[PDB]
């Protein structure tokens, strides 16, 4: 029975590691849209000018 | 002859000066719109980054 502990442990441990890289990943959308919003805001220059 | 002359040439000045203002003043467009590519390049770079 002593191995059952390690077995149950490891899937949770790896899922936490999964969450780690996933949170690393999602930063992309934040900076992508930061660029999008600022550029689009500047784009109004062409119209108003 | 004076009348006709001045008329024609002044109308020339007018027309050319219209397009003159248009061309000289609106020519700022490319510098103004440099960001169009100058930041979308970073947009695409950030993807793989």
């Amino acid at each position: 029975v002593s191995e059952s502990y390690r077995r149950r442990r490891q899937e949770w441990e790896l899922q936490y590691k999964q969450a780690e890289w996933e949170v690393n990943s999602v930063e992309q959308q934040i900076n992508l849209q930061n660029m999008q919003i600022k550029a689009a805001n500047k784009r109004l220059e062409q119209v108003e000018a | 002859q004076f009348g006709s002359t001045l008329l024609s040439l002044l109308e020339r000045k007018d027309s050319l000066s219209f397009d003159a203002y248009q061309m000289i003043q609106s020519g700022d467009l490319y510098r103004f719109s440099i960001d169009l590519q100058q930041q979308d390049i970073d947009i695409n770079k950030a993807s793989l980054e």
